[PDB]
RNA sequence: CAGUCCCUCCCGCUCGGGAGGAGGCACUCUGGGGGGACUGCCGGCGAUAAGCCGGAGGAAGGGGCGGGCGACGGUAGGUCAGUAUGCCCCGAAACCCCCGGGCUACACGCGCGCUACAAUGGGCGGGACAAUGGGACCCGACCUCGAAAGGGGAAGGGAAUCCCCUAAACCCGCCCUCAGUUCGGAUCGCGGGCUGCAACUCGCCCGCGUGAAGCUGGAAUCCCUAGUACCCGCGUGUCAUCAUCGCGC
């Protein structure tokens, strides 16, 4: 089962199946990436799926554009939809809610365009 | 640390120099003066239901004119 | 002994088609052409605001 | 590397940071209590609209305020002391990771030098940091005049925390001792109501004024 | 297991004394008197640099198939000082790793698809990849879900 | 070793060699640490155990630097004026020698000699609200 | 087995609906496999200039912006399909450029 | 390796893990059409109007957000040194061409920028990350050599197809441990490299030696309100080189 997510530039396609309960980003593990600030956002929504469905499936996600820390966000985006797509329970998408918002809706801020007048310092930077 | 918690119940509207202060209606909850209304000044945002802490219970606040 | 030296580089070796100046001429694609000028003929390249 | 992956798996159980569940720490003071969050989160760094609404900082966890307050301490108006604290060196704003860092060794630096959970120490200092009383002017006819004014209790969680990071930043600056160590001994002066931490101080004297100021 | 189940940082430190063995890689006479890059502004603190910038390179061959010189001298060129102008990124010199390429290519190790680059043989790959499932067999002991 | 003199000038035995050799004007850090590497001793070793032996090793480097391994443009003043060799200048022997290029300026009328003797800027800077 | 890549430039958007309108409507009618028509990314210029003639003033720039659509369409090799495409009226601001390829 | 029978290769505990070709449109991306958000619904305020506040749901609510378009008139503001232009001056000069210098020069007052005043640091390896654009006397992979500046060849590409191309900020394992110095590089010499006929006046870069002030800065005072401010880099105009320059990502 396929599923999308986008943060930021970074855009994330998760396929997940019946499996050991091995998570791949990139093809790399998740216990191993090398960010732990953003290691950890990337494991918190499973913590709350429960270790059956942990070891019940395995998940492979690759990533693409934004920062790490946006990769990491649009993984766990893209996570959160698939795993309740594959189990379709109303009780998980509940404790989601509860815990965050964004894990089935997402954050759609962008970059605003930068202005005239130090164009570079931003689009509301001026000078003196 | 003899402080005097006190409940927000009403706000009266701003006030002071700059109008960043408001003034509030508290119900004091605790101490020597027990249930009494009071009606004090504000710094920083308040809400219906802030826990204002009090120094004393006998400073009430001018009355507002308009 | 009056002619020009022709001058591959430098400011002097580009001009504005239009009005013949020698200061900012824009080359986007080469237009040869100065800033003061692209503002009266922009629109008329069927450019347009946005 | 093997303190890493640890403190990785080890919050599993819904933990702050990698330790430390917030059951055990309580807020004694009333005012703070519906306002100080203490909800389980494994990191805290929502990323969150807690800008864009009223009062979106209750929602925002305790030590993640921290953390933002840590953020942004170098070159500004104030000059404590005569001193232009300013972060020309690789300034914390925008870099969240490096005061995560921070405040991570900060707080197994609160928990060995206090044998006990370094966030109850946390709540101990912005307790006893907090202040009672300000000032501000009111005028009638133009006549200014200094009244005696009470504090919004989310107010002086804002004060309390941008002061201690302020003591911690002043500490370190220019000095041999790091920026943690730094944080972690004003925390622990700030816990117990010591003059030397800047917090507890800098309290003292708002409370102070405001008492003449009646 | 592959390299991509193990992090880089132990692995080319165990790469790099892995091949500290085979003479085939060695320090010309001027490596100890230059530094490892353009960008860089002081020399290497040990003396242990070439052998670990050897292990880097073919771990990336391992990684991004054909790449030859340049792409290569990009991915070790970092930030410098410019004076009082602000800092500038630059590129890594050119022969230090070209050197280390002939080295590897000499090895076989590695081989070379001209106009692409070099790619690793099946005898590098059957290397590196004994040295990555050691470090994982090693690192499922430390580390109890890595044998997940 | 508190004190090491190495060459005429000392060296404290506190410091690293890479750094103890700092002390010596006319060496850098990066001549520091490759001599270092020349001796083949540890760049980070206390000073204070340096033996006379690698006192003189450091001297007879310094006699010839390129017959010890040192590059030709690892030197400050490669292909000296009056002999066409590369050596390294250092102490006195940088100084008259920076000296006589001061001399060889200012006795031709050049630009960089007519700065020389003002003090002024060799190379061209701009000076309407600066220096 | 040939087939025909043909690339359209346009920057009306209409007046390159119209013509892949003919070109498609010529398929079916010559009974020939048509693969959909591909829209590449609209290629976008930009130039900008400051307003002022002179140097006096604020500053205040103009931004003029360029979009010329792109359209790929790919047909088999039929001598009757392809000798319709060039009786095709086509304006003047459009542009068609056809490779025939194995 | 959406799934993918088929073929090949590497590891291994032979379960399984990974890469390449076929493969079809899953899905991303892209560009054409349409819907969705309209105070739409509920509660209160508002005279029962206009409208405001609150609540739900929803990706998105109260002009959704960010932009373009900015009148009547004045500023004898500036622009005739870009164009057109009245009057007046010269008209072998005030016209044209060329050489050389200058347009930088200097005790300073002064606007706006960059760096420094370091533990945050400095140094060594590895790990994860963009898009704006731009490319034909061009982008140039890739091969070879020089420590490098760069040099010889040259694939692909006149552009979803080739290249600029990697991110940096960040973290990991380690050394230096607080001093005007293991900070900072100005200034100064040598050699080498690059564009242009030529770069002392008047360009940049590579290595060595060199190390300047400055250790937070009174009066005063600017900016900002959410992907916003701060930090970090990249593309682009002028351009053969040259930015701490301007615009954009």
């Amino acid at each position: 089962i396929q599923t999308t997510g986008k943060r930021k530039t970074a855009i994330a396609r998760a396929v997940i199946r019946e499996g050991k309960g091995r998570v791949r980003i990139n093809g790399k593990p998740v216990e191993i990436i090398e960010p732990e600030i953003a290691r950890f956002t990337i494991l918190e929504p499973l913590i709350l799926a429960g270790e059956e469905i942990w070891n019940s499936v395995d998940i492979d996600v690759k990533v693409e554009g934004g920062g790490f820390m946006g990769q990491a966000e649009a993984a766990r985006m893209a996570i959160a939809r698939a795993l309740v797509e594959w189990t379709g329970d109303m009780s998980l998408k509940e404790k989601f809610m509860k815990y965050d918002r964004t894990m089935l809706v997402g954050d759609p801020r962008r970059t605003e365009p930068h202005k005239p007048n130090r164009s570079t310092k931003g689009p509301r930077a001026k000078r003196q | 640390d003899e402080g005097y918690p006190a409940e927000v119940i009403e706000i009266i509207g701003r006030t002071g120099t700059t109008g960043d202060v408001t003034q509030v209606k508290v119900r004091i909850l605790e101490g020597r003066d027990k249930g009494r209304v009071i009606r004090r000044n504000v710094r920083g945002p308040v809400r219906i239901g802030d826990i204002l802490i009090l120094r004393e219970t006998e400073r009430e606040a001018r009355e507002i004119k308009s | 002994y009056n002619k020009r030296k022709p001058r591959k580089f430098g400011k002097g070796a580009r001009r504005c088609i239009r009005c013949g100046q020698y200061g900012p001429i824009i080359r986007i694609q080469g237009l040869m052409l100065c800033r003061h000028c692209f503002r009266e003929v922009a629109p008329k390249l069927g450019f347009r605001k946005y | 590397a093997k303190p890493l992956n640890e403190r990785f798996f080890i919050p599993h159980e819904i933990k702050v940071m990698g330790r430390w569940s917030t059951e055990d720490v309580e807020v004694r003071d009333p005012s703070l209590k519906p306002y100080i969050n203490l909800e389980p989160r494994l990191l805290p760094h929502t990323h969150g609209r807690h800008a864009k609404k009223h009062f979106g900082k209750a929602n925002v966890h305790i030590v993640e305020r921290l953390i933002n307050k840590i953020m942004r301490s170098g070159g500004s108006h104030y000059k404590v002391a005569g001193h232009f604290m300013r972060r020309e060196h690789r300034s914390l704003n925008s870099k969240k990771v490096k005061a995560y860092e921070v405040v991570k060794e900060a707080f197994k630096i609160i928990e060995q030098r206090t044998g006990k959970n370094p966030i109850q120490v946390l709540v101990w200092a912005i307790e006893n940091a907090a202040p009672r009383e300000d000032t501000t002017s009111v005028m009638f006819g133009g006549i200014r005049y200094h009244v005696a004014v009470d504090i919004s209790p989310m107010r002086r969680l804002d004060v309390a925390l941008r002061n201690i990071a302020l003591g911690a930043s002043a500490k370190c600056y220019r000095n041999k001792m790091s920026f943690a160590e730094a944080l972690a001994e004003e925390i622990i002066l700030a816990a117990n109501k010591d003059p030397k931490s800047y917090a507890y101080s800098k309290k003292l004297e708002i409370e102070r004024i405001a008492e003449s100021s009646r | 297991a592959t390299v991509y189940d193990v992090p880089g940082d132990l692995l080319v430190e165990r790469v790099a004394q892995r091949l500290k063995e085979i003479p085939e890689i060695k320090p010309p006479e001027w490596a100890p008197f230059v530094k490892t890059g353009r960008h860089k502004e002081r020399l290497p603190e040990q003396e242990d640099w070439w052998y670990y910038r050897v292990a880097s390179i073919l771990r990336r061959v391992y990684l991004d198939g054909p790449v030859g010189i340049e792409r290569l001298r990009t991915y070790y060129g970092g930030r410098k000082n410019r004076g009082h102008a602000p800092e500038k990124f630059y590129k890594a010199g050119g022969s230090i790793i070209r050197k280390a390429l002939q080295q590897l290519e000499a090895a076989g190790f590695v081989e070379k698809v001209p106009g692409k680059g070099r790619v690793i043989t099946p005898k590098g790959r059957s290397f590196l990849d004994k040295i990555a499932t050691e470090l994982k067999k090693e690192l499922e002991e430390i580390i109890p879900e890595l044998k997940k | 070793r508190h004190i090491v003199r190495v060459a005429g000038v000392d060296l404290d035995g506190n410091k690293q060699l890479r750094w103890a050799l700092t002390a010596i004007k006319g060496i850098g850090i990066n001549f520091a640490t490759m001599v270092c590497r020349v001796a083949g001793l540890d760049p980070f070793m206390k000073a204070g155990y340096l033996t006379d032996e690698q006192v003189k090793k450091i001297e007879e480097i310094l006699a010839d630097p390129v017959a010890h391994g040192i590059p030709r443009w690892a030197v400050n003043r490669p292909k000296d004026y009056e002999t066409g060799r590369d050596l390294h200048l250092i102490t006195a022997k940088l100084d008259m020698a920076i000296r006589e290029d001061i001399m060889r300026l200012r006795r031709i009328r050049a630009y960089r000699g007519i700065r020389h003797e003002l003090g002024l800027p060799v190379r061209g800077q701009r000076t309407r609200s600066n220096f | 087995m040939q087939k025909a890549r043909i690339k359209i430039a346009s920057t009306n958007v209409r007046s390159l609906d119209e013509v892949a309108n003919q070109i498609k409507q010529i398929a079916e009618r010559t009974g020939v496999r048509m693969s959909g028509p591909i829209p590449l990314p609209t290629k976008r210029i930009r130039i900008t200039t400051r307003k002022s003639p002179d140097g006096e003033g604020s500053a205040t720039f103009d931004r003029w912006e360029l979009r010329v659509h792109k359209r790929l369409i790919d047909i088999e090799a039929d001598e009757r399909a392809m000798r319709q495409i060039m009786r095709i009226r086509v304006p003047e601001d459009v542009t068609i450029e056809i490779e025939l390829i194995s």
